[PDB]
């Protein structure tokens, strides 16, 4: 039924009973580059089942007081077992993905988080001098980043933090976030459904590109309507988040790339 | 009255007759009258479990949700 | 297994052709014939390599091991089966790092008085348990594991010609190994170093189990020994990647070595 | 718990989320205490070896 | 029987996300562990179990 | 279930029986159901050594030169 | 001709203008698991070109006195790029190789060295305690072993070494090196090659195994007409070895093997 799944990739499965159908974005399942789109020359290399398969990134817990989380793909996932080898060893690399969010509670708690599939999620920073936040703040990996209930101007001039201050209801980017539906998403209405699923194809403006420098997709999760429960003022429920990379190729062989941290 | 069954060759002799020929059958012949007295040929078959895996009434796929 | 070309009568030469040079650095052998550089008659080859064949080199029952029981906790014994407590089979199974084969055993069983003058006992039966690892190991020489029930044993009676039974390949890889260049376990980053240490150039602690021999027979007061010696012979065998022949003295189950250590003798270079 | 209805019985708790395992064991069919002794194990310690796949399932 | 050389691996189980119950509901209940063999399993070599002894 | 190979006579009685008939023949008969139990037929074949004589990726004529 | 070669794999290749032909170790080119041959259940790896590649470990030099070099595969390798990822992450793999050693000269110089590859290359101990060699003193690495003119006991038994000692003459196993040309082998005469170039099927009692604890085959190089030059008693030349992994393909993905050293 639309409610029932079973997902297998590699050596992992997942199994839902609670489900609201699955999102293929754009209409566009994941694919490899053909030779008529083809770009660099050398020969790929295409890990397959031991990068293309299902990782679980650090569980965030959701509160009455949460105003949401987000987190940027390829990045999310570049400690991620071979996954991560490939993505540094390469200068070029290519994936697609199929997200995939956990969220269950009870038939006496109310809630729903929307859960948005961004193309280029560029985030606005929290200084007066633009696009000043530095590469190890727009990239917090697997832990991903929140979202805040306002804006406030950095004006530490001797130390900058040089992050971003993504406001919620301004989608962390100047638009506003009714308008987020416009993007590939689902929503997790705790009284009707377990999860979000979502299948993303490689969305760019070239074939490949250095997963190092470009985030292709942003995933973006706000509570639509606040956690509510019972009659504990003190609720609490895990949002877990799980990822799979589908038809990784990458070129251009070399050392690998260690980048500067914190 | 003689029975010519073929043998399941483990380990082959670097020889034809390791893979053909009477060299890999063996024969068997009663001498008595009372089976009992017989050896066992130990050609014996296989069946399903199902009588003790899926004793079920109403027969389900396991793609199928059991609780239907 | 056999036979030899025939040698075909060759002539004088005077060509471009040189099968007398050669360049070994490619690591190919020159396979040149007489006729390559002397000439030669026609000779029709009537010899063939029947007893060289990999089955006929080993076709011989080797002694493994000579198990001893004293009738008088040695009323049993306990041999883990293995074929490197000898040298002479040992050596020429590893000429070859593979082998897959059956095996033949017969056991020659001997005994006698220890006293010249002094005591008496009737016919003496043995029985020669196979323990294969897992199973339980006699503790006595008449506790409840000599009930066999899934164990194969034999029963030999003393005097009767030797026993003799087959066992198949059982090897739980595709081939036997007689050498293994590595460990049965990993020593991982960050545990003790009494973790993950193990032997190098083993495999199981336990590989194919052992031998639990010893007399049926009530003991008697009489002082008697009893030795039960184990030929071993590999039937329907198949070989791969040969080796050079041990040149010194064994020195354990592994290919150390610390004694015979220089098994030439001189002799001088213009010597005949 | 050993030796009781109990040993077969793996508590769990409505507890906030936690990264420690519920349970740990070896795939040793036939030797691991908590698998030697079903029917499974019980067959596989009349035999010296094992191979094929197994599964698991939990209510 | 226990052999690092033909050992087999771990088993281990976590919690995804956390057993959610609401109000006048046991917080803590059991689970149970079933183990079958699959259609290509196999055993071979009949030895005897070390899990039946007979004492005198 | 009988095998008959013809054996390869080396000394020869002054009888025909040393040169024909079942006379330089020898039968065989498995009695046993595990090819294990079998005894060797001894008819055992040879093969090529070049897998470790001539273990040469470019193959080489003996009159020509080897390294050219 | 005999003498001029290139080899290419992945983004590697290596040319020679003095070979003296190749070996093909029992005349068997590397080659994948077949499905008659298979055991593992699960759908392997196969890295291709970011495994597949000559990897240069490193230079060793070769005096008047050097008595003999010797390394393991795949552990020389474990270390090098996503070859020696693919081996930790995976609790077996199986691969085939390339063994191309370097060494020039000139038409001055003399010396013969034999580069020997061993299928189970087991090396002699050190004490009186059979099999006593660690794990960490048997898996050098890149930098591998050299062998000894001469047999020494270890005595100190509060710290015992448990490490080989290899004698020459003995080929470090207790039989007679001139035998060791029973095994796939090329001749560096100085005054004919540059190189000796064999390429190493998989060989074993099983069609894959265990990386980390077993070695499939070992490289031994002895010099057996020592090095010599127009009258410098003083005369050194490198000896490079590359080494290029083929037909990889590994099985039983999990957490990464991280192994106990020195
Ligand atoms: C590479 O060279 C090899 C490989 C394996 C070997 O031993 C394997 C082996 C396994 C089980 C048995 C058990 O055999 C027996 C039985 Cl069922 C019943 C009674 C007596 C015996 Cl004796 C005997 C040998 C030997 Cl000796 C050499």
């Amino acid at each position: 039924s639309v409610r029932v799944m079973q997902l297998t990739l590699g050596n992992s499965t997942i199994t839902t009973q609670e489900a609201a159908n699955s999102v293929v974005a754009y209409g566009r399942w994941p694919e490899y580059i053909k030779d008529s789109e083809a770009n660099p020359v050398d020969q790929p290399t295409e890990p397959d089942v031991a990068a293309c398969r299902f990782y679980t990134l650090d569980t965030v817990t959701w509160r009455k007081e949460s105003r949401g989380w987000w987190w940027k793909l390829p990045d999310a996932l570049k400690d991620m077992g071979l996954f991560g080898q490939n993505m540094f060893y390469h200068y070029l690399g290519r994936a697609g993905y199929t997200v995939h969010v956990q969220c269950n509670a009870s038939k006496f708690h109310q809630g729903a988080l929307g859960v948005f599939a961004v193309p280029e999620m560029c985030l606005a920073g929290d200084s007066t001098t633009h696009m000043f936040t530095k590469y190890e703040n727009a990239n917090p990996g697997e832990k991903g980043g929140e979202f805040k209930g306002s804006f406030t101007l950095d004006t530490n001039a001797t130390n900058p933090a040089r992050n971003f201050c993504p406001v919620d209801y301004l989608f962390g980017s100047g638009v506003l976030a009714g308008n987020a539906f416009v993007y590939p998403h689902q929503i997790i209405n705790l009284r009707t459904n377990n999860c979000a699923t979502l299948v993303l194809p490689y969305v760019n403006s070239l074939s490949i590109d250095s997963m190092t420098k470009h985030n292709n997709w942003g995933i973006a999760i706000l509570p639509l309507a606040p956690l509510d429960f019972a009659t504990e003022s003190s609720t609490e429920i895990p949002i877990t988040l799980t990822i799979a990379p589908m038809c990784c190729e990458f070129n251009g062989l070399r050392n690998i790339t260690v980048p500067r941290t914190q | 009255g003689a029975q010519v069954s073929s043998q399941k060759v483990g380990a082959h002799e670097n020889s034809n007759r390791a893979y053909g020929g009477s060299t890999i059958n063996y024969t068997t012949i009663n001498y008595y009258r009372d089976s009992a007295s017989n050896a066992a040929s130990k050609q014996d078959f296989a069946q399903d479990p199902s009588k003790f895996t899926e004793p079920i009434k109403d027969v389900l796929i396991k793609t199928a949700p059991t609780l239907n | 297994a056999n036979n030899l070309p025939d040698t075909q009568s060759s002539g004088p030469a005077h060509s471009k052709e040189t099968p007398a040079l050669t360049a070994v650095e490619t690591g190919a052998t020159n396979p040149l014939v007489p006729s390559d550089t002397v000439q030669t008659r026609h000779v029709i080859q009537k010899r063939t390599r029947s007893e060289s064949t990999v089955e006929s080199f080993f076709a011989r029952g080797a002694c493994v091991a000579i198990i001893e029981v004293d009738n008088d906790s040695k009323l049993f014994s306990v041999w883990k089966i293995t074929y490197k407590d000898t040298v002479q089979l040992r050596r020429k199974l590893e000429f070859f790092t593979y082998s897959r084969f059956d095996m033949e055993f017969t056991f020659v069983v001997t005994s006698n008085y220890t006293d010249a003058n002094n005591g008496h006992a009737l016919n003496q039966v043995y029985q020669i348990m196979y323990i294969p690892p897992g199973a339980p190991i006699p503790g006595k020489w008449n506790d409840y594991t000599w009930q066999t029930s899934s164990n194969p044993s034999v029963f030999y009676t003393y005097g009767a010609p030797p026993a003799r039974i087959s066992v198949p390949y059982v090897g739980i890889a595709n081939a036997y190994s007689h050498f293994y260049d590595g460990f049965a376990k990993v020593p991982l980053a960050g545990q003790a170093s009494t973790e993950g240490d193990s032997l190098y150039g083993a495999a199981s602690l336990n590989d194919f189990g052992s031998l639990a021999v010893r007399v049926v027979n009530d003991h008697n007061p009489t002082k008697l020994t009893s030795k039960i010696r184990v030929y071993m012979k590999p039937k329907h065998v198949r070989v791969w990647c040969p080796r050079p022949p041990r040149a010194v003295p064994y020195y354990g189950p592994g290919v150390d070595y610390k004694d015979g250590l220089a098994p030439l003798p001189g002799k001088g270079l213009t010597t005949y | 718990r050993k030796n009781t209805m109990d040993m077969y019985r793996v508590e769990l708790n409505d507890a906030a989320h936690s990264d420690t395992p519920i349970l740990c064991l070896s795939l040793s069919p036939a030797s691991d205490p908590r698998l030697a002794h079903t029917m499974l194990g019980e067959i596989l310690n009349y035999y010296t070896h094992w191979a094929g796949s197994l599964k698991f399932t939990f209510l | 029987i226990n052999d690092s050389f033909t050992e087999g691996g771990y088993i281990s189980m976590f919690y995804q996300t956390r057993v959610v119950v609401p109000l006048s509901t046991p917080r803590k209940m059991d689970i149970l562990g079933f183990v079958s063999a699959c259609n290509d399993f196999s055993v071979r070599l009949l030895r005897d179990t070390t899990h039946i002894s007979q004492e005198a």
